[PDB]
RNA sequence: AAAGCGAAUGAUUAGGGACUCGGGGGCGAUUUUUAGCCUUCAUCCAUUCUCAAACUUUAAAUAUGUAAGAAGCCCUUGUUAC
RNA sequence: AGGUGUCCUAAGGGGGGCUCAUGGAGAACAGAAAUCUCCAGUAGAACAAAAGGGUAAAAGUCCCCUUGAUUUUGAUUUUCA
RNA sequence: ACAUACGACCAUACCUAGUGGAAAACUCGGGAUCCCGUCCGCUCUCCCAUAGAUAAGCCACUAAGGGCGGGGUUAGUACUCAGGUCGGUGACGACUGGGGAAUCCCCCGUGUUGUAUGU
């Protein structure tokens, strides 16, 4: 019996770390305005390390979050670029599941010289409906063990829906 | 490879918090400023107005504390309007505010000051608190209570407040200020007091019926189907939440039937207990886990 | 144009490169 | 070698085990009132109002009372003579005693037996008394028979 | 004081089971980026031999605060700017 | 066995949201370590400094406003006559 | 008896795994003009109580479960207050009049209750 189970979309959180300060943030930062629709976040060096270069408190990437038929359709452009072909190592335990593309123009942006080219990361979340308990203030409680998601529930979803394969 | 965390040694070292903090429901570092009397008064007990909000229905009561357990003064639900007119929208600031101002007049004529303080009678939209009044001789100072508002979130224009500003109409004084009504202004700091009184009338969800009924005509009628049913308008809403208020404050104490099946309290407690499951016994216990030994022997 | 509050603590006044001591 | 307002107080303001975090609130609603007889026992999670290590576990009476603490009359021993100290102590660190309690128990069965026996007729013997010696007794062996013992020889256990 | 470490912190002796990609030395074609056969450390799990003035879940004996009323207990009702 | 002749307009005061160190599993360059995500996590982190006590919708942490670090004299506590 | 709101003692109430829940209550749920706040109506805030479901929260039962609470055994043992022209070269020990503990190990148990409204 599953009467209401469905997996849905939360959120999809997708980022760049450029790893060294400057212009090259301003303009990075311009690159997720164009695609997402809102405006991004800076992050900050937590532990500085004279090996790769970065001192504390200093930006370094920058990310965003996109929620709904947004998200959809974002995920829809990005599995175009990977060929609807995931490796079975990128799927967690707990049932969420990511990737990453090398050039940011593996879709439509309609390159322009005066920003230049970037690689972006994406990750995607799943969840069952009905997880207000873990987040709502008052009597929060954890979900019980029957009603939560696993690695081969989210590939058995994958496959059916993009019909896609893993090697 | 990694050491369990949660070991054996682990469990005896826990130390759990109080009862009502693990299902999070207190505030034990709030709750203990509500309560506290100074020792110079010895028995003048604090009159504290809880209010809480379900999906359906809004509680609120009026508590003192005791070294054994809260002491219930008067409590009235929201969902004690079917007899004064009002059958939807039971979680509005028009409900809110009516089920406020019920409980200040019902605690009232309890207490016996009903005669007195008679409050304001006509809702506007001003900020006023209860005033002593001159009687035969005697000032008497109003009675007084203070605001308990949980774990709730106090941002502006919340319902809270609502329910708070129906008690201060009602007669009680609750100490307060007009910072945080539905129409302050932080940019210009001053009320407009024209926005205030249509949330006290209802205006606010009027406006939303004939807004939406105008552009999206299906979303209209999947939202208000009962509104509909009852054939209720939005022009309407004022007269009615204004004609409740004559009703309740003429008397606070009209009781109606629920369409909930009914029976006398021992009837129930013959119903419960057929649902009841048995604990097992300890000849039970040792029996069954004697018959597993068997069988696990039986499959190999 | 916003910027993260990271949640992670820090000491107070200390200007020190992360002490790890494993693996190289 | 110093001598600090605290010194030594490794374990005596320390909170026991498995007791941290929440002071239950039964604390807050008790009453005083001058003349009732308390008893002091701080606690280490309060740092404001409290008494020195000296009357840790001492009993006084009660003089004063304030918004949040009251006064408390206990007598200190210098050499050679008592001296009565007056100390503020907050109520998150006294108690009502039981030091007292049986006495009131008892003045009130004693007027009412007094009472009861002097509308019967019979002398009372209210005043209590210590104990006694004990009184002669039978014995009987029937269906409990003697069990003879003996001491045992010696052995190694290891 | 005693007691305890198959209880936290700290010290400390020894086997066994699980693991290889944690390190080292071999073998099967040193083939070895073969989750092969050996094994030597290291790591987890259930056990085992000894300790703590500046360690502890427990916890004495001897000493220590208060009380054992007539200035007491119960009943009714006058004063006040709290 | 150790520590003091300092430091602070916030590192004082009030209010409000959040939870830590660390481990497991994942994500282009990225690796032992940079940034992002889920789960577990009784304090094993942090609180200017020596050591001890105390703290989890906080006493930590981030955000908003301020100067109770103000005026007038008295009572009491530890060292003690 | 059961549910909700405010509580008292603060694990006999906690943590892990598996099954069931009459009535109502409770909950997930649906939408974003107005009050309000976020990178994102995720959280907070506003509105509807129609529709769908007990999947989760909540309640109950089960496990020779971990832990926790009570008791027995360890034991009149270890220790300690007073005494002797007691033993022994010493280390230390026995006796007379009294007080008297703690592990390992064994057995049982798995919340009690106050005020108000309603099933």
């Amino acid at each position: 019996q599953n009467p209401m189970r469905e997996l849905r979309i939360q959120k999809l959180v997708l980022n760049i770390s450029v790893g060294e300060s400057g212009d090259r943030l301003t303009r990075a930062a311009k690159v997720l305005e164009q695609l997402s629709g809102q405006t991004p976040v800076y992050s900050k060096a937590r532990y500085t390390v004279r090996q790769f270069g970065i001192r504390r408190n200093e930006k370094i990437a920058v990310h965003v979050t996109v929620r709904g038929p947004k998200a959809e359709e974002i995920l829809e452009r990005g599995l175009k670029v990977k060929e609807y072909e995931l490796r079975r190592r990128n799927f967690s335990e707990t049932g969420n599941f990511g990737f990453g593309i090398s050039e940011h123009i593996d879709l439509g942006i309609k390159y322009d010289p005066s920003i230049g080219i970037y690689g972006m990361d994406f990750y995607c979340c799943m969840t069952r409906p009905g997880e207000r308990v873990a987040k709502r203030r008052r009597c929060k409680s954890r979900i019980g063990a029957s009603h939560r998601i696993t690695r081969e529930e989210t590939i058995r979803w994958f496959k059916q829906r993009f019909d896609g394969i893993v090697r | 490879f990694h050491k369990l965390v949660k070991n054996s040694a682990y469990y005896s070292r826990f130390q759990t918090k109080f009862k009502r903090r693990r299902q999070g429901k207190t505030d034990y570092y709030a709750r203990k400023r509500l309560i506290t009397q100074a020792k110079n008064k010895y028995n003048a007990p604090k009159y504290r107005l809880v209010v809480r909000f379900t999906n359906r229905d809004i509680i609120t009561q009026m508590v003192t504390s005791e070294i054994n357990g809260d002491k219930i003064f008067a409590a009235a639900y929201s969902h004690e309007l079917r007899a004064y007119g009002i059958n939807h929208g039971l979680t509005n600031w028009a409900a809110a505010y009516a089920t406020g101002l019920l409980l200040a007049r019902r605690v009232l004529a309890k207490l016996g000051l009903d005669k007195t303080f008679t409050g304001v009678e006509e809702p506007n939209g001003e900020y006023t608190l209860t005033e002593a009044a001159e009687t035969e001789d005697g000032e008497r100072r109003p009675f007084k209570a203070i605001l308990d508002v949980g774990l709730a979130r106090t941002s502006t224009g919340a319902r809270v407040f609502g329910v708070m500003k129906g008690a201060s109409d009602g007669g009680i004084f609750i100490p307060h200020s007009e910072n945080r009504f539905p129409g302050y202004d932080i940019e210009t700091e001053e009320l407009d007091t024209e926005v205030l009184k249509k949330y006290i009338y209802g205006g606010h969800v009027a406006e939303y019926m004939e807004t939406l009924a105008d552009d999206d005509e299906e979303r209209y009628k999947s939202q208000f189907v009962k509104y509909i049913e009852d054939d209720v308008e939005a022009d309407s809403l004022e007269e009615l939440y204004a004609e409740a208020h004559k009703q309740i404050r003429a008397d606070p104490f009209r009781k109606y039937v629920s369409d909930a099946p009914k029976k006398s309290k021992e009837e129930w407690k013959a119903e419960s207990l057929k649902y009841k499951k048995a604990k097992l016994s300890r000849e039970e216990r040792k029996a069954r886990v004697e018959a597993k030994i068997k069988q696990l022997l039986a499959e190999q | 144009a916003v910027e993260k509050t990271s949640t992670h603590t820090a000491k107070r006044n200390t200007d020190g490169l992360p002490p790890k001591g494993h693996a190289a | 070698h110093a001598a600090g307002l605290r010194s030594g107080t490794r374990y005596a303001f320390s909170r026991g085990f498995r007791k941290h975090g929440q002071i239950p609130l039964s604390t807050y609603l008790r009453t005083y009132r001058v003349g009732d007889i308390v008893d002091i026992k701080v606690n280490g999670a309060v740092q404001k109002g409290m008494p020195h290590k000296f009357y840790h576990g001492k009993t006084g009476v009660v003089y004063n009372v304030t918004k949040s603490a009251v006064g408390v009359i206990v007598y200190k021993r210098v050499k050679h003579r008592y001296i009565e100290k007056r100390i503020n102590v907050r109520i998150e660190h006294v108690k009502p005693s039981r030091s007292r309690e049986d006495f009131l128990r008892r003045v009130k069965e004693n007027a009412e037996l007094k009472k009861k026996a002097k509308a019967e007729g019979v002398p009372v013997q209210l005043k209590r008394q210590p104990a006694m010696p004990r009184e002669a007794h039978t014995v009987s062996i029937a269906d409990n028979k003697p069990v003879t013992l003996a001491p045992v020889a010696y052995e190694t256990t290891i």
